[PDB]
């Protein structure tokens, strides 16, 4: 009966050892022979890049009252990717039922939610690209991304403004004011006629000492955010001409914690 | 106002050599609310998939033996609210009993089981004028 | 390799303990899972004497 | 402005976006900080617990045990049948459907499984553990088979291949490890192309699947075959013809397992299959 | 251009505008000078007063004391009635309206408040300080209460909470310093959306306010409450009924007062305030 | 692949005519930079292959993809193309010299 | 940003599409792997027949 | 892609077509040859008839 209570703890730890099939003959010389490397670690594995979510802005196209003629299109995110599916909140097609997030499944959503705490910084890439549909090209404008802190009054919302600048006479000093801020811990400008890319660093910044990775709603998640701009001119107050492509990887202090368990998955389509 | 200490429970039971039944008692850390309306859809089998590979306790009816666990103090804050309408406490883990092998008896008809809980290591801080979290008698 | 974090705190302790008010006696070895603590000299802010 | 550059001129290659592929070269990025050194701890005690080691390593999820199915023994059995099979590959999926009052979907995969789906070859040793769940009056023996490659398709001997016999007494919870026994050194990771996954073991009490013949024909992807087959017949004191005895069992990954490549066939599955149906 | 060059290329990342969110990094720009080496001093004493150390570390407004409102005694007091009541928390306004001949209206703040405006997350102790305005033949008791978080609906004990009694005797201008009391490391910082801030301390005889009822629900911006109450009714020779007396408060804050974030929230307010009503 | 509707750009035709990229991707705009360089490792799972192959398909095991986002396009034209130039890497290796094949003048 | 560079400028050359000619010269390419170091033998042993030397 | 890189910035001066008026300063061209290092004799003897000296 001792044989059949210490083989009875967690873990298998009581188990019986039974002289097991063959035997283990590996060289060190082997990754010399195939594959050139090892691949034992997944801190380094997380630290390329993924294609995810290129970002557009084809909700503001209902209402008949968008302004165009040189707009300011503004667009916030949250700061993690926010995984795949008809998450609850959504920011893809919010004003229709089910709203989804039409994104793709990168190495972070895959392996985070098998964990209990989450805290570092997260890296991104946006690429520009757009077209005027006829109505012969126009150069390419100007490009912002910069932080949006937290303020218990007044904080901005999740994406999809645009905001006009022009007037009967040009350019309004006034009006050019409205749609910007004072970006005291956030942008970083560039224009996109010489240099298309954006890369950029986002701390973590929480007061508390990590998150849920196990987090599915998208304003859960949107607790930290930012937010990306463009400057564009000749635009259409009906039509998506313009987009960024979005590439996310980890930053030098991203890290999990604890192993939980490997939670449920099924394959979901669009 | 405060309090932080570690969990410790102990589980007991008795049954003949006549029964070869086991059961599963699993543990879940803080941040379970989130993902507890959607846990309680699965089925039996495939939960206990899940809790095999958190901290667990396995309890076998042919012997009566098992049942010791020792927890840590896992939160993004300091310490946990105590005073009065907080829910902080009821989000720090689950404790989940689902059968794994049913019960069965060699005939020629039920069993018991009985768990404790304790803390160790307490601190107590920040003192206030303040009613703590209305008592309740625990439901079994 | 690392420690597997559950079955490498797993060990096998006695029925018999005390608690300075309950105190339980058994033959039959019992079934352990401890998991320490760690010491976090910063989560100490709220402490007087 | 007073002195005149003399040095010789060189070639830039701009290269606007950067490297996407490499993870060990530095970065020419803009972080949004004040301080360009700053910097959090990459502790894992500052949560709480303790800490075993680095919890990022790959080699946490080869080596947590889990669960899967459960078999029975059926006491009025002759003396060679066959009570399980199984492919030893980490990927076997589990298929459950939402208890509950809605129509939903989902699949489970064990530690090992699922740390090898982001990979495109694998390679190491398993490890296998059963448990019979029987009384101290129960008596019987076990035989558990080993084929490299091609299946068993009929009882083999008792020499012939890898055999092991094992006794009901006074002790069970039985494990054993099977390595590697290919004639290559690297082996296929296993796909899904729908929601309802092709079954990868044989009677599984859970899944709703009770047919005990041998399925096989999975010959790329997989390290051989296991195989349970009775010895002497299961004996109870009060009587057959209505009494059954459970096994459970479980898997693991030994710690020469490896993964080595990488694969985007995770590129459209997702984690939330809460109400996916509608 | 006798021989070749055969160093190997590398890469650019031509950077057009440059950094505009770090403060260690050096930068690409054109002084507007002679020379390249151009360079003032700082040593802040060629103003003509010596300088007692850095002037623009953030600690030297840390530190400076601030008068801010008075209330009163009011000898026919019961033994148990509020007369204080705040927000432990520096973000403390005060609203005036240009008492001369036109309509302006502005606000002001603590040295410590003015500070923390620019960033959003806020830590350490703070000191106040009262000051009683009385003869040589006025006597009396008062008590001091500290809530750490809930607030103070109703009086509280002696011992149930931190209390303090002290008399008004041959010595007055009493001090004490609060500390950090909360389970969080970082607490928030106050804003307001309009021009007529709500209270966030009860009456002060300054700014036209003289409810003595307990206000609250501000737990995620302050580091808790505190509160004034009455012990020993205060004594006056001539007689009461029309007899009060004054006390006046000051803020600062303790040298463990930390803040660390970035915020825009002060983007569109402005110093002059002088004719902006028209 | 399309990408467009009557309302200008989709999210969702965007996303499937991509994939994760996990071990793939180098991405560059053609306005500020031409050029693509580089250079695909073996990845065999086995020792080595046969130089003598000739089938398209045989060689084809290991591929890869090259695309292109081109605005105003025609569906019955051919109007992109690339340039191919091709080099040895790091690690390139011929093992045993067996003997000399046979050739011929071939045209098109 | 708190210092100023006085540093001369120099000359570029950008060079976008690299040497084609040289075999002796590194290149600035972009591995499609996971490390920079990645590398397999060059034995002429790992076939299965002992090398008189170098085949190439 | 771990670290990140904090040096200062510089300048550039392309510099598209080169310097076609100095003769001591180096180039950047592209030798049409296998190997970077290919170079002849400046020996003057060749030729055939002993030298007296440089005859450029």
């Amino acid at each position: 009966s001792p044989l059949a209570i210490a083989g009875n703890r967690a873990g298998g730890s009581g188990a019986i050892t039974l002289e097991p099939f063959g035997s283990d003959n590996t060289s060190p010389e082997l990754s010399k022979l195939h594959f050139g490397e090892t691949y034992d670690h997944m801190r380094v594995l997380v630290k390329g890049y993924n294609f995810y979510k290129a970002v557009l802005d084809n909700t503001t196209i209902t209402d008949p009252d968008n302004p165009s003629g040189t707009v300011v299109i503004r667009s916030t995110v949250p700061d993690f990717p926010a995984p795949r599916g008809h998450i609850p909140n959504g920011p893809d097609k919010p004003f229709l039922p089910h709203p989804e997030n039409a994104a793709l499944c990168t190495h972070l959503t895959w392996f985070s939610p098998c964990y209990v705490a989450r805290r570092g910084g997260i890296r991104w890439k946006y690429l520009h690209f757009g077209a005027r549909f006829g109505a012969t090209d126009a150069p390419k404008g100007l490009g912002f991304v910069n932080r949006v802190p937290q303020v218990p009054y007044g904080r901005r919302p999740l994406g999809n403004e645009r905001l006009p600048l022009t007037d009967v006479n040009g350019f309004n000093p006034t009006e050019l004011s409205q749609a910007f801020s004072n970006e005291n811990g956030g942008v970083y400008a560039t224009d996109l006629d010489v240099q298309p890319a954006i890369e950029v660093e986002l701390p973590f910044y929480s007061s508390l000492r990590f998150v849920n990775p196990r987090w599915d709603d998208y304003e859960k998640i949107g607790i930290h955010r930012h937010s990306i701009d463009l400057l564009s001119y000749r635009t259409n107050g009906a039509k998506c001409e313009d987009a960024w492509m979005a590439y996310v990887a980890a930053g030098d202090d991203f890290n999990l914690s604890w192993m939980l368990s490997c939670p449920p998955f099924r394959l979901v389509n669009l | 106002e405060y309090l932080r200490a570690n969990l410790v429970l102990e589980v007991v039971v008795n049954g003949g050599p006549f029964f070869y039944g086991k059961m599963l008692l699993g543990y879940t850390p803080f941040g379970y609310e989130d993902s507890l309306k959607n846990f309680n859809r699965i089925p039996i089998g495939h939960q206990n998939t899940m809790l095999s590979q958190q901290p667990h306790v396995k309890i076998d009816f042919c012997e009566s033996t098992g049942g010791v666990l020792h927890l840590p103090f896992v939160y993004n804050r300091n310490y946990m609210r105590i005073s009065e309408g907080s829910g902080e406490p009821a989000s720090m883990g689950e404790l989940r009993l689902n059968t794994l092998n049913a019960l069965k008896n060699i005939s020629f008809s039920v069993a018991t089981i009985t768990v404790f809980a304790y803390l160790d290591n307490v601190e107590l801080v920040a003192p206030s004028a303040n009613d703590p979290i209305t008592a309740q008698q625990p439901e079994l | 390799a690392v420690k597997d974090t559950i079955e490498g705190n797993s060990e096998t302790l006695s029925g018999t303990h005390q608690n300075e008010t309950l105190a339980l006696y058994s033959n039959v070895d019992q079934t352990a899972v401890k998991i320490m603590s760690s010491i976090d000299p910063t989560r100490a802010d709220c402490v007087s004497n | 402005c007073r002195p005149v550059v003399i040095d010789p001129p060189h070639k830039y290659r701009p290269t606007y976006v950067g490297n996407m592929a490499n993870a060990d070269i530095a970065e020419a990025v803009d972080k949004l900080s004040l301080t360009s050194k700053q910097e959090l701890t990459i502790n894992h005690d500052v949560i709480g617990k303790k800490s075993d080691g680095d919890d990022m390593h790959l080699s946490t999820f080869f080596g947590r045990e889990a669960y899967m199915d459960r078999f029975e023994w059926k006491t009025t059995d002759s003396y060679d049948t066959l009570l399980f099979y199984t492919h030893v590959h980490p990927i076997l999926f589990k298929r459950f459907e939402a208890t509950s009052g809605d129509y939903d979907v989902g699949m489970l995969l064990p530690p090992v499984g699922y740390a090898t789906i982001p990979f495109s070859f694998w390679r190491g040793g398993m490890t296998f553990r059963f448990s019979i769940v029987a009384s101290a009056f129960h008596r019987g023996r076990l035989r558990i088979v080993y084929q490299p490659q091609g299946g068993l398709g009929t009882v083999p001997g008792f020499s012939a291949a890898f055999n092991r016999v094992i006794d009901l007494g006074d002790a069970r919870d039985f494990e054993v490890t099977v390595e590697w026994n290919q004639n290559i050194a690297f082996r296929e990771v296993h796909t899904t192309g729908s929601n309802v996954p092709s079954a990868q073991y044989t009677p599984g009490l859970d899944v709703g699947r009770t047919s005990q013949l041998p399925l096989g024909d999975q010959t790329s992807v997989s390290n051989g075959v296991l195989a349970v087959y009775v010895v002497n017949d299961l004996v109870s004191p009060d009587g057959g013809t209505d009494e059954s005895v459970e096994v459970n069992w479980f898997v693991k990954g030994a710690p020469s397992f490896e993964v080595a490549s990488r694969d985007t066939k995770f590129a459209r599955w997702s984690t939330h299959w809460s109400q996916e149906e509608f």
